[PDB]
């Protein structure tokens, strides 16, 4: 019907502002980026608590 | 249909292979013969 299949394991990304935090936003990836299998070596977090 | 289309791919998401049997079509020959995979889709609701 489609022509593809469904090639989505409904991978979670948070939104980029956290909540109560002042407006500190994260650093955004994709959602085909998050498991730890995959390499991505483009991966720079920023540490807030 | 666009989301009609993806309605009869609901119905397309549960199909049951029933049978997988030789035919008695009049075309056969002895040399090619058709043998028939039957897949159910059925609409409970």
């Amino acid at each position: 019907v489609h022509g593809h299949t469904a090639e989505a394991a409904e991978w979670y990304v948070p939104p980029e502002e956290y909540p109560k935090s002042g407006g500190v936003k994260r650093y955004l990836i994709d959602a085909s980026m998050v498991p730890l299998s995959i390499m991505c070596p483009s991966y720079d977090p920023v540490e807030y608590t | 249909s666009a989301e009609s289309k993806d309605s009869l791919a609901a119905l397309f998401s549960s199909g049951t292979i029933v049978a997988r049997i030789y035919c008695e079509d009049p075309r056969n020959t002895d040399n090619a013969w058709v043998e028939t995979t039957c897949v159910n889709f059925h609409d409970e609701s």
